[PDB]
DNA sequence: ATCAATATCCACCTGCAGATACTACCAAAAGTGTATTTGGAAACTGCTCCATCAAAAGGCATGTTCAGCTGGATTCCAGCTGAACATGCCTTTTGATGGAGCAGTTTCCAAATACACTTTTGGTAGTATCTGCAGGTGGATATTGAT
DNA sequence: ATCAATATCCACCTGCAGATACTACCAAAAGTGTATTTGGAAACTGCTCCATCAAAAGGCATGTTCAGCTGGAATCCAGCTGAACATGCCTTTTGATGGAGCAGTTTCCAAATACACTTTTGGTAGTATCTGCAGGTGGATATTGAT
């Protein structure tokens, strides 16, 4: 038989992977054309300094990390080990982002 | 000895009130809330403002200032109304004279 | 005859005040004289808004006047109210009628 | 291929992010739901920002209106600046 | 025989009382007590104007109210009507009161 | 002249149906056993942190009664602005 | 052209003091200097406010002092209190 | 002439420090010994820091203290964490945490 | 228990992007000295309001009994999500290249500040008198729960 | 559904605390006018750095299969927590008194601002040398999962 992880391991393996590094997770070209977009519908026409986009990025990142750690635990709270859009809101409710 | 003046913005409230409820009073206690409040929105408005102008080298706070202290301060429909509001009343004070 | 900036602005808000407080509060170096009436334009408008919403939730509640209950209800059931004071506690004004519908007997 | 910009922040890519976060297990509408809450996000950051542009009459967003933007949202970043 | 409403109508019934009205649920000197044990603990021979110290019943209610709203979404979120310390913790952590 | 008796225990002065009252207000039907003791815990490290807090003003000012405009100043830093007492 | 000033080079002074043989890339020392511009915006605010509270237009070392048992924590603002003290009291005496 | 910063045993610039108090108009006035205090804060914050940095870099096996070090410094810390609580340390990452009951067995 | 398949770690190596050490140049900034102004500490004290008192009383806390129904444990299984592999698509690199527009410099005037003098006003302060509604009662309607 | 116990509703009323009303007073505020200063807008422009372009290179995202195991549904039951009751205590309320200490007013000097002048420094720009460590290698060995 070929080998085979069970799951769950591999998923286990990413967490220490991506906890032991500091770099973006996100492609930087489609995040820098969602930027871009987004900020069109402010005022036409705009440029970007590159450091600008970077600095999106970067508390951008920080702050999905962030959420997703508040969202791990209200998903433990509710005896699951599976995240779910209800431990999202949950947490965005909490954290006063929403209702 | 006469107790220092302390002044607050009741009698505008007041005002301000019975143009927009001519039979409705106010109570102190909510007349109280009513000063904490604009007092707490000149402060952010104001601050804001003063951020705005240092970030810009300017050391002057005009009404161009406190309008985009505004927008970055009030949500949608109030910031829209204000702005409106403002605008109106700095053109009216500069026709005159 | 003077004419007070208020009046000159057609506020009923005072220019003269807020031009005082704004320079006496060390935001800036100077005062730009449109400054003042802007700001005042705005606490006056913020004001009326408040105090319209506010009167309708006394009516609601059949009394004639504004008490810190009836700010409460104005502020928490406008979206945007209550976005502008979401870190703001109102003393005695209480909380919204709310029951999550999971607690309700079926 | 016709394709939406925020669909551009892939699944694989809000993975890694949940990884970071030490997540284990990932139900499938989260992906969607990320996406939703990410937006919002730049929005009202870009939103302050491109208003710091404006008032400085320019056209050019630069790294100090992000940072400024992202102080007033509680946000506060270090090492761009300020 | 005798009447008996069944277990949570008094309860609802006494949600409806209290969010329908403003005054405190603290009794007044009990909470007068607590701030002076408290303050004395930090620096001796303090006085306090009455409105401090209701200032300060005011803003500790409206916060253990907010905080019971919070307690009570996670409870909820595990599926129980049952609010528990762990509810309370989680709302705490979230809110980054201990994160 | 003379000394006030000794502050001790009080947080017990913060009664289990006055928890209870203000969980209902916050809308909670069912409460564990173990909330009252957790939240008076809670109580006492918002109280402590305010109390500070306002006491330092209060100390500034070289005074030896604590303002309800320390307090309060002291919640505005805290993230907790209260209408109603103030400036 | 103008020049941008920058903590860089008093940073970098307090780490060969802490650390000799030690170090600092670029980007932590933008880093380091968006930590001493906020920490400076923070308790420069508050001392302020704490002036403007008590009618006073003077910001002193006083001021400085209970901003900063306002702002940092126990041990932190214990230091700093201390570190504070201590080179007001030997500017004064040099 | 001796500096003012010589002259209260500090490298951190006091000059300056006091330059932008009464530009950053926090006050009509400030005394002298304001941008003393403020100064002397600053730079005892600023080796506290470098000094936990520093140590996560040798922990690392590095002698350049990079941006992950510091955020490792400060997290570590229970009252740096607590002072920079609302702060984000740019290509900081975070530490490493798994809950025990997404471990295995 | 054995045993094979991968992941992971350690030791060492090398090219280079980013750190450093140097010399020179200069505008701004920091130090020095002097003359002038003034904020706020001291002293004195008027007077608000805080601490403490007593005393009566009923609203409400405490403690117990009782059992309804909630939380927690257990089992079970459909199906969702992880792992792995096969494609192939587009992000990334980097390097050059207009040129947009940031930013530096010069000019200069509308508007700001400083100031002296005149007038208006909002804030007590002292009484004097309406009035909205809290809280009481009583009796009609509605809700809940047993049967 | 019927009914009985109890909460809820609402109209009515009365006491009164708190809101409204007036005059008198006045210190500070606000407004006017003149003179003097200057912030920053406007126009022009050099140089930074942003957008775009080509163009492989391939790393990484996407689609599919299979099944391990997780989430959710169902079932049971011990016992926690809610409801109701009896008891009586301690909070609440009302009013008074002394005096602590907050706060208002005035005198006054140490310290801060304001200039003018001199000197130092930090940011700079080239220019050249150096080095910590990322990234690649191999081989040891730890981990995982099949038996
Ligand atoms: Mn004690
Ligand atoms: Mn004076
Ligand atoms: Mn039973
Ligand atoms: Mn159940
Ligand atoms: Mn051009
Ligand atoms: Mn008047
Ligand atoms: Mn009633
Ligand atoms: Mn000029
Ligand atoms: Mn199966
Ligand atoms: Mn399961
Ligand atoms: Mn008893
Ligand atoms: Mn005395
Ligand atoms: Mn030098
Ligand atoms: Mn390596």
């Amino acid at each position: 038989k070929p080998h085979r992880y069970r799951p769950g391991t591999v998923a286990l393996r990413e967490i220490r992977r991506y906890q032991k590094s500091t770099e973006l997770l996100i492609r930087k070209l489609p995040f820098q054309r969602l930027v871009r977009e987004i900020a069109q519908d402010f005022k036409t026409d705009l440029r970007f300094q590159s450091s600008a986009v970077m600095a999106l990025q970067e508390a951008c990142e920080a702050y999905l990390v962030g959420l997703f750690e508040d969202t791990n635990l209200c998903a433990i709270h509710a005896k699951r080990v599976t995240i779910m859009p209800k431990d999202i809101q949950l947490a965005r409710r909490i954290r006063g982002e929403r209702a | 000895r006469k107790r220092s003046r302390k002044e607050s913005y009741s009698i505008y409230v007041y005002k301000v009130l019975k143009q927009v409820h001519p039979d409705t009073g106010i109570s102190s206690k909510a007349m109280g809330i009513m000063n904490s409040f604009v007092n707490d929105i000149f402060e952010r408005i104001a601050g804001e403002a003063s951020r705005l102008a240092h970030y810009n080298k300017r050391s002057t706070i005009t009404s161009r200032e406190i309008q985009t202290a505004v927008r970055l301060l009030l949500p949608g429909e109030l910031a829209k109304h204000a702005v409106s509001e403002g605008t109106k009343a700095v053109t009216k004070y500069t026709s005159a004279k | 005859k003077a004419k007070t900036r208020s009046s000159r602005a057609g506020l009923q808000f005072p220019v003269g005040r807020v031009h005082r407080l704004l320079r006496k509060g060390n935001y800036s170096e100077r005062v730009g004289a449109g400054a003042p009436v802007y700001l005042a334009a705005v606490l006056e408008y913020l004001t009326a808004e408040i105090l319209e919403l506010a009167g309708n939730a006394a009516r609601d509640n059949k009394k004639t006047r504004i008490i810190p209950r009836h700010l409460q209800l104005a502020i928490r059931n406008d979206e945007e109210l209550n976005k502008l004071l979401g870190r703001v506690t109102i003393a005695q004004g209480g909380v919204l009628p709310n029951i999550q519908a999971v607690l309700l007997p079926k | 291929v016709l394709r939406d910009n925020i669909q551009g922040i892939t699944k694989p890519a809000i993975r890694r992010l949940a990884r970071r976060g030490g997540v284990k297990r990932i139900s499938g509408l989260i992906y969607e739901e990320t996406r939703g809450v990410l937006k919002v996000f730049l929005e009202n950051v870009i939103r302050d920002a491109v208003t710091y542009t404006e008032h400085a009459k320019r056209k050019t967003v630069t790294a100090m209106d992000v940072v400024y933007a992202l102080k007033r949202q509680g946000r506060t970043l270090y090492g761009f600046g300020g």
